[PDB]
């Protein structure tokens, strides 16, 4: 919201300058984003009288005859050159800044141009140029400087949030400044009005939509350009001035929130009817721009007889025939407090934002219609010549506010401030709340124009901003928090040391978007997604995640193309999506692997991997191992299910070829593992004193046995005293059947109490030769010191 | 085929040691209640371990440290402010000195827990080493009172045991405290008073001590409208309750299938 | 003194907007751009793990986490929330459709803004050395009342840091939990307590601290990019 | 008495006092990570080993020890991790170990050290050959670890 100090200067005269106003209004809850100064006019542009406009033979343009002091011509091409209107007159030498070229007497079309006349864009005032600047005939004497009349203004950038529609006003923020303690100057309006009846009736067929809807009559309107100082002001302000009435109703709207129109009569007939719009009913807008109506939206319609036709589009846009112009001379003045929510629909529905809706969206004083009508009124009257009658033709009765019961201790508590009550109840009347009773709980109620004072808590705020969030003190807290609040950040905390584990053991770690492809679920041969983007940032990005690994392929693509790295291994957590949301952690492998790179051999690919992975359960100590099942987006070969602590968590593997393919990149390998990881509590095993016995021999098994198979069942029989089973030797050929296999088997065992003795174990070893070779089994070797 | 169970690359995993995870839980614990963590050295002085804890010589609450006695030529012990201290040197006896050290140091208010290695000549069994951890806190400022110091082991307790938890406080005899007091905790799966450490009201002596040092630093005064409250928690023995080793001397021992067994713990 | 919990990242419309005082068709929901999404058979968890109805969309803000966490739970407590959170909106440089916030609450009795402002203060000591303040104006958040925007001075850029929202929890937030609770049988918890909330989005704050350029790099993948970070700490 | 918690801000002097602590903490972790196994060792040398393990003499003596073995003061961190391997391959004959300690040694100032230690056939498939032990497999974990701390890393001659 463009806020032109000098605007604001006239209702809080006693403003320090726009730096203070821009601090002032900081500890008020507005921001400002920037302060301009905008309004550089040399010494060259000097106030002229058009005395005669003629016509050039043969040309589109005309010879001025401006007094400007002295009698000078110049040539304009402009639509409203013409005259009894008063022009800013460029002179010789001078530099325009829209331009950047001199102005000069140039010859044009056989008329010496001496300078030119200036439309907004050429003097540097407002963005149009499609005519000239029109000021009153009178406005200055002929030939004195516009800087004389027209000072450089400075205007601060406001934000205005939702919650404070009154502030979409200047005299909205003068109350504020006020409350500070500044004066407050609000402007008289001063009405010489007629007893007499209003020449046209009003027929509201849609409380909904207007709830409260008045109409001002003024007649015998002299209309023509507004002073200087509204031009001025309205052109700070980012509007631009188009005449008296209409300037006007701009003026007040700018000033107390309070969009409003001024229909014509002419074009009003018998009376004006606020009412939704017919199917297809079409109206010309004053942006000119042909449009056709919604149901829903809510017009301002006029009638003649069984005639009823659309006038404006009510608190967005006015119609363009019934607009304002020079030949008006009575005009109805639609006052009024529209829904804000119907307002809202009708301009998205038509692409519409303007000063008038938006303040209708954000919210009118449900009382104000009035004041302002008299406002206007006033201000019509004394620059228009209105005459205006004493009624209003008025429709709606909306109540007054409610009191709210408000407790300067509370307030206090609320704080941990310390203000006198009496400063509470002083700032509370500044802002024009009533106050009643003698405490300690008091009744107040806001003016109706603080949509937003509903609450005892909301008058709270009102006390802090007035008075200053800095006048807060500082503080700490100190209390024993509440049993089930206890231990409440366990998962949290797992998560972190999940990571941070992850980041000691060698990972990389990766953050992906939350979208996926949905045409990925193809690619990676995934099951479809089952959330999807009702409105994506694009179609690439119009689903959910249901697996975090597709992003880690597809990131790796993304850096061999870029910084050819020769080997990764990264990780990502994220939270996945489908059936419900869940935790995800992938990892990823990738290249040559590792070992010495001046060197040749080398660990890599899948038991890379699984290696790294069987070390980091060994951290969290938790059991790890991987069977055999295929995944549609793996190897066939080369596919695992992951096992911790014995139940299925996710997959290892090495990327399916056929996508390793489509995707254009060597053998990957990765893994995807539903968090949270399943605990595994201290079962702290005292150790033994007394010493171990060891012993190999190696079991003979079929080729396409897995590992896991025979290590459970070595393990299952050889029984309660076991200590390290491990394999140590993969032999594989003669002279074995015809292509079969021998596991090199480490073995080890050991008594907590007594000691083992050769009978025990010797045993119990052939006891594992029980089920071994009692399943196709048997011992490439035996008993091997 | 590739058989994938087939054990894979066996790398190296790591772990930490029991009493790395209990002074951990330990620290996190009091760093929630605004505890910052800070050390001190393993080698001190007499009057750092002694004399401005007010246990002075021959006097016969000395008997409560079994004291090595340290010799050597050549060796800077630095002070509170790193200047070259003085003074027959020992190993800690209790991580009690750090207190001394961190209010010359620093101004109040503050809060700190101090973790560290303490030894004292005593026969090593099953309950009890002639080297262990002890973790001390210490709570200075203006306002502070015992119902402070109740708070914080309340609040220990909370967090090590859970709500079934409770505390017990008795008075007892330090010289660098006083009111004094001994505190156990009520551990509900063993049915058990836990005697978990001593704390109490720093005593004014202490306060003195330090002002004192504090002057011949060329420091200003710090400590004259103040109170405080100090407490110190034995760990080795918390620990033993907590991950259930049935004997001290393991912590110092080195055998890897005792510290492996704790390598999952978080 | 602050716990750290998450909440999900697929929300009710109810958690997201409705139980933090944001309705329907109200000019407030601009200051959140929604992705609203759809989807048959999804069971989404509310805070006692109970099947949640209502309208899905991706979280716009954590502050859901905190009707979700005052459910749950009884005060006192203070907790912290961080979580990834999203907006439609257009990738530049300063600017993602997808970044992280970090909520806090500390509801209970006698709890005050002099408690929010000691908290930020004490972020900002933290942060930025003792050659730090923080500044505080007025603002506007449907959930918060009085409400504000908080700034942090920090002085090897001479600036002054937007870091995040906050106030003293809205009365009708309150409300909305403990109407919740009858719902789901629970007693009333929040009639007598007073609370704080801030929101602190964490992009930015990592932007200034490690020196990065652009928001974009945090979602790229480029190692080149990830990898400067091993070393700190 | 009852119970209660103090609130304060606590004074300048005081902030960040815990970095110290926290850097080394982070480093055991980054270790605990990165595969090395930590074990503690009593502070405690003996007089003779500085001979042995070929050491200048230990600054600090015990007017009192434990015994003759626990007489001086650790001047370094391996000796005892040395020593802690031995003690239990002659136990548990482990195949390979990765240990690292951290503590505090004495000469002329007190001082923190890290030691670490390898040993054994190393790391592969158990089931194969090829594997990666001896100096550069340490060299190669340290060099990674210094990668994740930030830290330049190089050893000379
Ligand atoms: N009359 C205003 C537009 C307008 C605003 C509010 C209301 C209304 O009916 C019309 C104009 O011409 O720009
Ligand atoms: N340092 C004392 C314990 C202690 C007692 C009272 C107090 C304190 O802070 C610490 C000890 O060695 O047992
Ligand atoms: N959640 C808000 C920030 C916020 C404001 C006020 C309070 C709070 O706790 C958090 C956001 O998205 O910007």
């Amino acid at each position: 919201m463009r806020v032109p100090f000098s605007w604001l200067k006239a209702y809080v005269p006693e403003l320090e300058s726009p730096e203070v106003l821009e601090e002032r209004l900081a500890g008020l809850g507005f921001e400002t984003d920037r302060i301009e100064r905008v309004f550089p006019i040399p010494r060259g542009v000097v106030f002229a009288r058009v005395l005669e406009a003629h016509p050039i033979p043969g040309t589109r343009l005309k010879r001025l005859v401006l007094d400007a002091g002295r009698t000078v011509e110049v040539v304009s091409g402009a639509e409203n050159a013409r005259k009894g209107i008063g022009v800013a007159l460029a002179l010789p030498g001078t530099e325009l800044p829209g331009l950047g070229q001199k102005v000069g007497e140039r010859v044009i079309q056989g008329v010496r141009s001496f300078g030119m006349a200036l439309s907004p864009r050429e003097l540097g005032v407002g963005e149009y140029g499609g005519g000239l600047l029109e000021f009153p005939e009178d406005a200055l004497p002929p030939g004195t400087p516009l800087s004389e009349a027209w000072p450089e203004e400075v205007v601060l950038d406001l934000e205005v949030t939702p919650n404070r529609p009154d502030a979409l006003g200047l005299l909205g923020l003068a109350r504020d400044l006020h409350a500070l303690g500044y004066a407050l100057v609000e402007p008289e309006a001063a009405l010489k009005a007629e007893a007499l009846p209003l020449p046209f009736a009003l027929k509201v067929e849609d409380p909904e939509g207007a709830p409260h809807f008045t109409l001002g009559y003024a007649f015998g309107l002299r209309v023509a350009p507004s002073p200087l100082w509204m031009q001025r002001a309205l052109f700070a302000a980012g509007m631009r001035p188009i005449n008296n009435v209409v300037d006007v109703t701009n003026y007040v709207m700018l000033e107390r929130a309070q969009p409003m129109h001024a229909f014509d009569l002419r074009f009003v007939g018998e009376g004006i009817a606020v009412r939704r719009a017919r199917e297809g009913e079409r109206l010309k807008t004053l942006d000119g721009v042909e449009r056709t109506l919604h149901p829903e939206d809510l017009v301002i319609a006029g009638w003649r007889g069984e005639e009823s036709f659309p006038l404006g589009l009510a608190g967005v846009m006015g119609g363009a025939e019934s607009e304002v112009r020079e030949d008006t001379e009575a005009i109805a003045l639609e006052v009024a407090c529209f829904d804000p929510v119907s307002i809202r629909k009708t301009a998205r529905r038509h692409g519409l934002r303007t000063e008038a809706s938006h303040r209708f969206e954000r919210g009118v004083d449900p009382l104000g219609q009035v004041p302002a009508q008299r406002r206007a009124l006033s201000l019509l009257q004394a620059l228009a010549g209105a005459r205006v009658a004493e009624a209003l033709l008025e429709a709606g009765s909306p109540k007054p506010p409610e009191a709210i019961p408000f407790r300067p201790e509370y307030a206090n508590r609320l704080l941990g401030t310390s203000y006198p009550e009496a400063e509470q109840i002083a700032i509370l009347k500044r802002l024009g709340c009533r106050v009643e009773g003698e405490g300690p709980t008091y009744r107040v109620t806001p003016p109706s124009h603080r949509l937003d004072l509903r609450l005892e808590e909301d008058l709270v705020e009102e006390v802090a901003r007035i008075q200053g969030y800095e006048t807060i003190p500082l503080a700490l807290p100190a209390f024993f928090p509440a049993p089930d609040n206890r231990g409440v950040e366990a998962p949290y905390r797992k998560e972190q040391r999940l990571r941070e584990v992850l980041s000691g053991l060698g990972f990389q770690e990766v953050y992906t978007y939350s979208f996926m492809d949905p045409e990925d679920a193809r690619r990676f041969r995934l099951d479809p997604p089952r959330l999807l983007l009702l409105n994506p940032l694009a179609p690439e990005k119009a689903a959910l995640r249901t697996h975090l690994f597709p992003g880690l392929v597809r990131v790796l693509k993304e850096n061999l193309d870029l910084d050819r790295p020769e080997r990764a291994l990264l990780f990502e957590v994220g939270r996945v999506f489908r059936e419900r949301e869940e935790t995800h952690l992938a990892g990823l492998l990738f290249g040559e692997g590792v070992g010495l790179p001046w060197a040749k051999e080398r660990l890599s690919g899948y038991f890379l991997l699984k290696g790294y992975l069987e070390a980091l359960f060994a951290r969290l100590g938790l059991a790890f191992r991987v069977e055999a099942q295929a995944f549609p987006f793996l190897h066939p070969g080369v596919s695992g299910r992951v096992l911790v602590e014995g139940e299925e968590v996710g997959f290892l593997g090495a990327l399916h070829p056929e996508i390793a393919q489509e995707l254009e990149l060597p053998p990957v390998h990765l893994f995807e593992l539903r968090l949270p990881l399943p605990d595994k509590p201290l079962a702290f095993q005292d150790p033994s004193r007394h010493p171990a016995a060891f012993r190999d021999l190696a079991v003979v098994v079929p080729a396409p046995t897995p590992y896991g198979e025979v290590e459970a069942l070595v393990r299952e029989a050889a029984g309660p005293y076991l200590e390290s089973l491990a394999l140590f030797d993969l032999y594989q050929g003669p002279p074995l059947p015809e292509g079969h296999k021998s596991l090199a088997f480490h073995l080890r065992f050991r008594h907590p109490k007594r000691t083992l003795r050769d009978e025990e174990v010797e045993e119990a070893v052939s006891r594992v030769a029980e089920a071994l070779r009692a399943r196709g089994f048997g011992l490439r070797g035996l008993d091997t010191p | 085929r590739v058989d994938v169970s087939l054990p894979g690359a066996s790398l190296f995993s790591g772990g930490l040691h029991p009493i790395t995870l209990m002074e951990r839980e330990l620290v996190e614990i009091f760093r929630a209640l605004g505890y910052q963590a800070v050390e001190g050295p393993e080698v001190e002085s007499e009057f750092f371990n002694f004399d401005a804890l007010n246990i002075p010589e021959h006097h016969p609450a000395r008997d409560m440290w079994d004291t090595f006695w340290l010799t050597g030529e050549g060796f800077r012990l630095e002070g509170p402010l790193g200047e070259e201290v003085e003074g027959r040197l020992l190993l800690r006896t209790h991580t009690s000195p750090m207190q001394v050290r961190y209010m010359v140091a620093h101004t109040p208010p503050f809060r700190i827990v101090v973790p560290g290695r303490v030894f004292r000549f005593e026969q090593t069994d099953a309950t009890h080493e002639a080297v262990f951890h002890q973790l001390e806190g210490l709570v200075v400022g203006e306002g502070i009172a015992m119902a402070h110091l109740k708070g914080a082991i309340y609040e220990l307790a909370q967090a090590l045991f859970g709500p079934d938890s409770k505390v017990r406080f008795q008075p007892v005899y330090f010289p660098f405290v006083e009111p004094g007091a001994q505190f156990a905790v009520w551990w509900p799966e063993g049915g058990k008073w836990l005697e978990l450490g001593g704390a109490g009201m720093v005593h004014p002596k202490v306060f003195q001590a330090v002002d004192a040092y504090r002057e011949r630093l060329g420091l200003p005064p710090a400590y004259r409208g103040v109170t405080g409250f100090a407490f110190g928690l034995g760990v080795e023995r918390l620990a033993m309750l907590r991950y259930g080793i049935p004997d001290i001397r393991y912590f110092f021992g080195g055998r890897l299938k005792f510290l492996e067994q704790f390598k999952g713990v978080l």
